[PDB]
């Protein structure tokens, strides 16, 4: 594990986490967001806050984070903190009474090409307008808005994942049944 | 602030916070304590707890924060963090939920003659047991037991805050008047050690009166 | 370790210029180049072996990385002719031997004179003999002393000139020093250049 | 001069916690696992909680930690912040509070010959789903989740812990002596089981995790008189 | 504005000791790494060390390494280079230097660069176990266009100006720079090339002049 | 981005910025922030407790001399995104929170722009105190405030202002809170009637004292009450 | 202060609060423990769990944090952070939900002999058998277990301050009254 050791200690001795990590500052970083929905924890019709348990996979290329495996004992993959490093501050934008960022900050997996991914967890507690018109027998539609806070598109692109949430590793709930699910 | 920076870098070369300003072994600190009501929160009986939003009023002097305001372009005071100062450490003793400290750590001010005031916010959670027998027509007595944790007697000396009253402020425009709780009295008294370890103790008394009108109503 | 290139570098205003330098093991970016003029003191060119300092000409430019580096000059001014160094850091401060940049101009045949010791320091016990090449370019080779056609070495001194600020021409001065003894005990004493601007060498001899 | 303070220099002055202790990065770290639980705080049906105590039991080999009593006067063991030394960074991954570590960073204990010790305590705040069909004369069927949060199967790998007579403890661990029942809840079974999945080619990289499978009983006598 | 003044040079006897002071201006002083860089007479820049902002940490060259001495004072401003054990080999002008690139390197986000940006005039430090001696002057004369001149040989240390009439001519100085002997002193030969055609109208006369020997020398080349 | 880097380099590093300093030439002057407050979403009014929970965005805009630079000396950058613990900070905090939460939730990066000019949008949870009137309850409205000023610095330190908007080349000040027409959902009991936003200042005090001067959001809510209509009133009436 | 600042300066240039504070490995650092009760906060018989506001006062003594005072102005006590120097790592054992160690890092008084006593706060969340057989007139026994998580007997020895827990001063509480209290 010397060979790790001697790569970890190279990549950050000229690393700024402030700068964006690409070659030219007037491209944009291009990050692919992903969501995981773990659980849906309730839904308060009340103060229509709607609190689940997600999975915010962020995935980016870092220009300055990249090594030749040959170089380094064929190490192909490391796992670095993710406060040493720049990240997008992807915020929800309509949380209702919970965290507004990431504050779970868990470690990322980088590979020797720059790709980095990092899935940290977060209890979403979201705003959704709640119709109880048709209540119990209500159907609702809960938003999550999800972007960078203060970066723009001209400096950061964010696009999705998927077409879809991630609910491979969704927990049944006792309450709801989510029918349909969608990001654009 | 270019001046600003050369006297801040002046006081603090050589300067430990951790370590209490006395010139001379024995020296004793003189901390004088006060306190201002924001807003009485609550009277909690089943917890038997009194939770207030105060701020602090300490005063004391740290002769290794004195200057010439001459040889500084006439800097007369400066605003600090308080981590950066050292700090006596003023708790409240009678805290009910675990929290004896500060709610922000906010900023010292610092004069020339080394006189550092510091008037931090709190919100705190005291103990107050509660008199039952003459409820909802009763009246409490709730204390905050305010003094260093750490320091005793010889070290830090505490007085009452002044310059005589011997009161808690409650200023008269911007004060949240509880619905429940009209406040009779406020004093505020020195306890000195019974008779080293010793402790001065600076209580500050809500005699507070409930207003029934909720009970004479629906009970 | 560092090595520059080209130790020497002769041209004029508009021409580009590409000064090279080399580490024998990876510095990755920390690398910095200076420039000094005559009679004064460096001044930092770029740092981290592309950024500009606030205040240099946008004509300089900085590339390189790992053990190859360059510093560039688009067009070159009156006031660009210096000695550009070069600085390394991985554990300590290296700088690099520098690169001098001079004005170009035509080749000029080089005037040579040969002066005898005084009477009065021979009075003394010592001799020096000069001789003077005077307006010659480039800076090439050097002169050869020979004492009744015998090479000598290890003895004589040399002395050189900054380009001047007209002509932009050079001059050296070689010196011997010897003994009475020795100066008094030989009779024709001479010095050679060989020099690319001359058709053959040129020696300049005197009897004494 | 102490005999521990020259160990820690001779472990630590040349050491790297975020880097796993492998000599090659193909290979693997066991991690010995064992779970104790020492109350059973409730379960919470309303929130579908379970809050329970327990301390983990984390047991491996660290080659860089290793050291012989005979050169360091006799020492047998070490304790060291936990933050020292390279962690397989176990969490529990069905929490329901977002808390994922340990309530406590206790102290490492590095053993001569490499071995790491780690006992940290953890209060866990768990997702139970309650089945409510013949409530309150129920039991539960409540699982405990652990996993490393950062590191796939082929860099990091569990097996249960061992008693003294080498039988593998595949279970939840109470002690008999210091276990007072939880006043609603006594536990009948917890045991334990190792799972790897996403070994396929496309799935990619292998996962694994550990699941104990507390089931409770719950003691109906405060329904059965008041209700 | 940023400025460094050095101070603290002159001759020093091989084996002695100097203290060279440089004050600083127009910035934080402790809060920036500083550097002492020496330039030998006609060769390049020699890194000499390196002082951290409060001082704890400290850097030299391999060959400055047990006798010399880097410290600070914040207070006053002022850089400082205690040098013991001095030979001839140190003889170069001294550059005190402010490493802009280390700045703020207690923060996450900045790391260090080699960043040298301002330096100050220098002072010029002397190793040389010589004593102060005049020059002495000679003929240099004729034996196309011919050349003549005063040769200025034997004196000690630096400068020596030659003058001709008190500046009444504008062109035609030549001046070598001075050559280090193997003796110690220094030698040079101002020259001027002409047409032969003024050889018999005007009298001329070279005056050089050694400040530190109090040498005032009006040498007058006839034939 | 190397250009970026270059500039970080040259404010931070060259010219030596101090963050524990303010942005003036002398300590006699102030430093002007301007505030703007955006209501994401009105939580909730609990009445025994006496709590407004609010989440809020603080539009904070200020100058700082010492963040200037040319823009075509580093590559035509017009503005940089850095953590906002690199730089000086007016610290603004809620006076009157009832629980202890005196600052912002999220300190995102500010954004800093060529000529000086530093925003800042820190997103906020805020559980404030609204003493409630339950004369005409359920009929009944509230007038709730959020009071923000700054304890670590007076009015001899920073002038508190509101922020100033442009129309037909025409400046006026932001003299109520910003509610976003259609991201805007309206709490299912509560309905904003007036929404103002005053600079208050007391002649009172003294100008070292942090109660000069405060920048106060006042929301005026009426309730909604058909839920206790039906399910109380009526009823109960009958 | 000047003289107090050097003795802190000297003192924990190179101190190392890893190790045990004895001169060789072999000696057992001495510990004495005593728990003041200052408030019995609740008895939660459903979870059964008992609230308390404790001090726990620590006693021993550090070999390397020692001084003449005469070479210090006379300073014979000081007070420093607890955050610096090695402690013992007690632990409640049968915690239920609170905090297992102490998290409110209060400044230890050292003497110039190198004794500390630090006596830092705590609130006791402790799991005690509830037999509510005869309530209200119920008589209930609840424990709290301390002991070093991580250091044995061989190692670290803790002993009683007293045979009796300090309740002089203890808050009256207006639901129980303590019959009796002792430390084994
Ligand atoms: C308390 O809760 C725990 C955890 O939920 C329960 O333990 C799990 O129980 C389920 C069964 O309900 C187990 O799932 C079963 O695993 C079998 C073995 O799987 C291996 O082999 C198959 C190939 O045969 C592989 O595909 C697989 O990847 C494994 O390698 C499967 O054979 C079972 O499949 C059958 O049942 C399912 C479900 O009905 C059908 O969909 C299938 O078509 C097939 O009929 C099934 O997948 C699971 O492994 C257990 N996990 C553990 C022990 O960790 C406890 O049983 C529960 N206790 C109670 C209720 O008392
Ligand atoms: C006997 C019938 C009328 C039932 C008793 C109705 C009682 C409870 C009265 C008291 C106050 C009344 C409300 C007061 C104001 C309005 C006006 C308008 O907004 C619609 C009806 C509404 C909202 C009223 C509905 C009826 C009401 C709730
Ligand atoms: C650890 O070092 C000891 C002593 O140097 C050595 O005997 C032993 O072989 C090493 N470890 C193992 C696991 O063998
Ligand atoms: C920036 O824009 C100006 C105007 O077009 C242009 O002159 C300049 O080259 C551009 N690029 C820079 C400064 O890098």
């Amino acid at each position: 594990s010397e060979h790790e050791t001697r790569l970890v200690a190279k990549l950050f001795k000229d690393y700024s986490s402030v700068v964006r990590p690409v070659e030219d500052h007037r491209q944009v970083v291009e990050v692919t967001v992903g969501l995981q929905l773990i659980q849906l924890i309730n839904v308060d019709e009340v103060n229509q806050i709607v609190t689940t348990n997600v999975r915010l996979k962020q995935q980016w290329v870092d220009y300055n984070l990249k090594w030749n495996p040959d170089d380094y004992g064929g190490v192909k993959k490391i796992h670095i903190p993710s406060e040493k490093i720049w990240r997008p501050d992807l915020v929800l934008y309509n949380n209702a009474d919970g965290d507004f960022a990431i504050v779970k900050f868990t470690k990322v997996l980088l590979q020797y090409t720059g790709h980095i991914t990092w899935t940290p967890p977060a209890i979403f507690k979201s705003y959704c307008e709640i119709i109880v018109t048709h209540f119990p027998f209500d159907e609702q539609n809960c938003s999550m808005k999800l972007g960078t806070w203060t970066y723009d598109g001209s400096v950061v692109a964010i696009n999705p994942e998927s077409d879809q949430p991630d609910l491979s590793n969704f927990m049944e709930s006792g309450e709801w049944v989510i029918k349909e699910s969608r990001g654009w | 602030s270019e001046a600003e920076g050369r006297l801040r870098e002046k006081l603090f070369s050589g300067y430990d916070s951790s370590v209490r300003p006395a010139r001379e072994v024995g020296d004793r600190v003189r901390v004088s304590v006060g306190l201002i009501l924001a807003q009485l929160i609550s009277l909690n009986e089943k917890d038997e707890e009194m939770s207030t939003k105060v701020y602090l009023d300490l005063e004391w002097t740290d002769y290794r924060l004195s200057w010439d305001p001459a040889e500084h372009d006439g800097i007369d005071s400066l605003r600090i963090t308080a981590e950066s100062v050292w700090l006596p450490d003023v708790v409240l003793l009678n805290n009910n939920d675990g929290n004896f400290d500060v709610a922000l750590d906010i900023s010292v001010v610092v004069s020339s003659d080394g006189s550092v005031r510091w008037q931090p916010p709190g919100i705190y959670r005291s103990s107050c047991s509660i008199q039952v027998t003459y409820f909802p027509f009763d009246w409490q007595n709730c204390t905050m037991v305010f003094s260093s944790y750490s320091y005793d007697s010889s070290e830090v000396s505490l007085q009452t805050g002044l310059g005589g009253h011997q009161e808690i402020h409650i200023h008269e425009g911007t004060f949240i008047e509880n619905g429940q709780w009209e406040i009779i009295h406020k004093p505020s008294r020195l306890i000195q050690p019974p008779g080293e370890g010793q402790r001065q103790e600076v209580i500050f008394y809500l005699i507070i009166r409930r207003k029934p009108l909720f009970y004479l109503v629906n009970v | 370790q560092m090595t520059q290139s080209p130790s020497t570098l002769s041209a004029s205003v508009g021409d580009r210029v590409t000064i090279t330098c080399r580490a024998s093991q990876s510095i990755s970016s920390w690398l910095a180049w200076f420039q000094q003029k005559p009679g004064q003191a460096p001044k930092l060119l770029i740092y981290k072996a592309s950024s500009l300092e606030s205040g240099v000409p946008s004509r300089f430019s900085g590339s390189g990385s790992g053990t190859e580096f360059s510093l560039t000059i688009s067009s070159l001014q009156p006031d660009d002719f210096a000695t550009y160094y070069c600085q390394q850091y991985n554990t300590y401060w290296t700088f690099g031997q520098g690169t001098k940049v001079e004005i170009k101009r035509t080749v000029a045949a080089p005037s040579v004179f040969i002066f005898p010791p005084s009477d009065e320091q021979l009075k003394s016990g010592t001799a020096s003999v000069v001789c003077l090449l005077n307006n010659f370019y480039p800076r090439e080779a050097k002169v050869q002393w020979k004492v009744d056609n015998a090479l000598q070495s290890g003895n004589s001194q040399e002395s050189v000139t900054e380009q001047d600020s007209k002509d932009s021409t050079y001059s050296l001065s070689s010196t011997l020093t010897l003994s009475k003894a020795d100066y008094e005990k030989h009779k024709v004493y001479a010095c050679e250049v060989t020099h690319q601007g001359l058709s053959s060498p040129v020696t300049k001899s005197f009897n004494r | 001069k102490n005999e521990e303070l020259r160990l820690y220099h001779h472990l630590f002055n040349n050491y790297d916690p975020g880097s796993r202790p492998v000599r090659e990065p193909e290979d693997t770290v066991t991690i010995s696992l064992k779970v104790t639980l020492t109350n059973l705080i409730s379960l919470n049906e309303k929130e579908e909680t379970l809050t329970t105590s327990v301390w983990i039991g984390i047991d491996w080999q660290d080659y860089r930690l290793n050291y012989s009593k005979d050169d360091f006067g006799g020492i047998e063991t070490l304790r060291v912040p936990s933050e020292l030394v390279w962690l397989p960074e176990i969490v529990l991954e069905n929490n329901i509070d977002g808390q994922f570590g340990v309530a406590y960073d206790a102290n490492v204990l590095v053993y001569e010959g490499g071995s790491v010790t780690w006992l940290p305590p953890a209060i866990y705040r768990s997702v139970c789903a309650v089945e409510v069909t013949y409530f309150p004369f129920d039991w539960q069927n409540c699982s405990l989740i652990f996993r490393s949060q950062t590191y796939n199967a082929e860099e990091v790998e569990f097996t249960f812990a061992v008693d003294n007579d080498g039988k593998t403890i595949n279970k939840i661990d109470i002690d008999t002596e210091a276990y007072t029942e939880n006043g609603e809840w006594a536990i009948d079974f917890c045991p334990g089981v190792i799972r790897r999945h996403h070994g396929g080619a496309t799935d990619g990289p292998g996962e694994t995790d550990v699941i104990y499978s507390l089931i409770i009983r719950r003691k109906p006598l405060f329904y059965v008189i008041n209700i | 504005e940023v400025q460094l003044v050095e101070s603290g040079g002159g001759l020093v006897k091989p084996g002695g000791s100097l203290r060279l002071s440089c004050a600083a201006s127009g910035f934080t002083f402790s809060g920036y790494w500083m550097h002492w860089v020496r330039q030998a007479p006609g060769k390049g820049l020699v890194w000499v060390s390196h002082i951290n902002g409060d001082g704890s940490s400290t850097t030299y060259a391999d060959s400055v390494k047990g006798r010399f001495t880097i410290s600070r004072d914040n207070a006053k401003n002022t850089l400082y280079l205690q040098m013991n054990a001095l030979r001839a080999e140190d003889t170069a002008v001294y550059y005190c230097t402010r490493d802009v690139g280390s700045y703020g390197l207690e923060s996450r986000y900045l790391t260090y660069v080699n960043w040298f940006d301002p330096w100050g005039q220098g002072t010029l430090v002397t190793v040389s176990s010589a004593s102060t001696k005049g020059p002495s002057v000679f003929p240099l004369a004729p034996s196309g266009t011919a050349a003549l001149g005063c040769l200025v040989k034997d004196y000690f240390p630096e400068p020596v100006t030659v003058s001709w009439n008190s500046g009444a001519l504008t062109s035609g100085v030549h001046t070598f720079p001075a050559v280090l002997q193997s003796s110690g002193l220094y030698s040079l030969s101002s020259v001027v090339t002409v047409p032969s055609s003024s050889l018999g109208t005007q009298t001329y006369i070279c005056n050089v002049n050694h400040k530190p020997s109090n040498t005032k020398v009006d040498k007058k080349v006839e034939p | 981005l190397n250009e970026e880097e270059r500039l970080i380099r040259h404010l931070f590093q060259e010219k030596g910025y101090n963050k524990e300093l303010r942005p003036v030439a002398h300590k006699e002057e102030s430093v002007d922030v301007a505030l703007a407050l955006t209501l994401s979403n009105l939580i909730s009014l609990k009445e025994v407790e006496e709590t407004l929970t609010t989440n809020v965005w603080i539009e904070h805009g200020w100058t700082d001399n010492r963040l200037k630079w040319n823009a075509e000396e580093f590559g035509n950058i017009s503005v940089l995104r850095l953590p906002p613990d690199m730089v000086w900070l007016p610290e603004i905090v809620l006076e009157n929170n009832n629980d202890g939460s005196f600052q912002i939730s999220y300190s995102c990066n500010v954004l800093v722009y060529h000529y000086g000019f530093v925003y800042w949008l820190p997103p906020a949870i805020f559980r404030s105190s609204c003493p409630i009137s339950v004369t005409y309850f359920p009929f009944d409205w509230q007038n709730c405030s959020l009071k923000f000023s700054s304890l670590k610095y007076t009015a001899k330190e920073i002038t508190l202002s509101l922020k100033q908007d442009a129309k037909e080349n025409r400046t006026y000040p932001v003299e109520w809170i910003i509610i976003d027409p259609e991201g805007f959902t309206e709490n299912g009991e509560w309905e904003i009637v007036h929404r103002p936003a005053r600079v208050n200042v007391d002649p009172r005090a003294p100008l070292d004292s942090p109660s000069r001067q405060d920048i106060t959001f006042y929301l005026i809510i009426r309730r909604k009450p058909l839920f206790y209509i039906i399910n109380i009133l009526v009823p109960c009436v009958l």
